[PDB]
C-alpha cells in the first residue's frame, strides 16, 4: 500500500487493486479452511484428548480488511 | 416386554452359578431382540485372550471391547484386526501400562498366579478404568 500511491488513482485501477486484495483474502480463507479440515483429521487420526483448542483466530490481515 | 425383562433378570438371579454362560446364551436364545440389553447387568465369568506379540494374557469385557475387537493392554492392539478402534490417550496409555504393572504385582501378592488386566478410558474431569482379575 505504500508503493501503490492508492490515494490518487482512479476507481478503475483502484477497483482492480481492490478485487486483487479480496482475491488474496479469499485464497487465505478457503485454503485456511482446507488446512483447518487437514488439522481436524490429523487430531482424529492421532486420538489424544479433548483439549479446549482455540480456533478463534484473529490474524494480522482482518485488521485492514474491515 | 419390560416385565419380561424384570422376570428375566430375576431368573438369572436365581440361576445356578455353574452354567452362567450357557444359560445366559439360552435366555438370549429366547428373546434375541433383548440380547445386548442383558449383557450389561448379568454377571458371567471372563474370557481369556492371548496377546500374540507379547506372550501375555488379557481378559475380555465390554470396556476392552473396542468395536468387536479387544485392546490388549500388553500391546495396545486390537484382536480381531481392527485398525479403526478407539485408542486410549497416550497419557492414559502410559498410565494404563503402569496400572497393569501394579495390578500384576497385586495379583501376584494375593492370588499367587492368575490373570489380570486393567483398561482405561476418559472422563471430562478425570478418567475411569476397569480391573479384571481371574484366578
Amino acid at each position: 500500500l505504500g508503493t501503490r500511491k492508492l490515494m490518487h488513482v482512479a476507481y478503475e485501477e483502484f477497483e482492480k487493486v481492490m478485487v486483487a486484495c479480496f482475491e488474496v483474502f479469499q485464497t487465505w480463507d478457503d485454503e485456511y479452511e482446507k488446512l483447518q479440515v487437514l488439522l481436524r483429521d490429523i487430531v482424529k487420526r492421532k486420538r489424544e484428548e479433548n483439549l479446549k483448542m482455540v480456533w478463534r483466530i484473529n490474524p494480522a490481515h482482518r485488521k485492514l480488511q474491515a | 416386554s419390560d416385565q419380561q425383562l424384570d422376570c428375566a433378570l430375576d431368573l438369572m438371579r436365581r440361576l445356578p452359578p455353574q452354567q452362567i454362560e450357557k444359560n445366559l446364551s439360552d435366555l438370549i436364545d429366547l428373546v434375541p431382540s433383548l440380547c445386548e440389553d442383558l449383557l450389561s447387568s448379568v454377571d458371567q465369568p471372563l474370557k481369556i485372550a492371548r496377546d500374540k506379540v507379547v506372550g501375555k494374557d488379557y481378559l475380555l469385557c465390554d470396556y476392552n471391547r473396542d468395536g468387536d475387537s479387544y485392546r490388549s493392554p500388553w500391546s495396545n492392539k486390537y484382536d480381531p484386526p481392527l485398525e479403526d478402534g478407539a485408542m486410549p490417550s497416550a497419557r492414559l496409555r502410559k498410565l494404563e501400562v503402569e496400572a497393569n504393572n501394579a495390578f500384576d504385582q497385586y495379583r501376584d501378592l494375593y492370588f499367587e498366579g492368575g490373570v489380570s488386566s486393567v483398561y482405561l478410558w476418559d472422563l471430562d474431569h478425570g478418567f475411569a478404568g476397569v480391573i479384571l482379575i481371574k484366578k
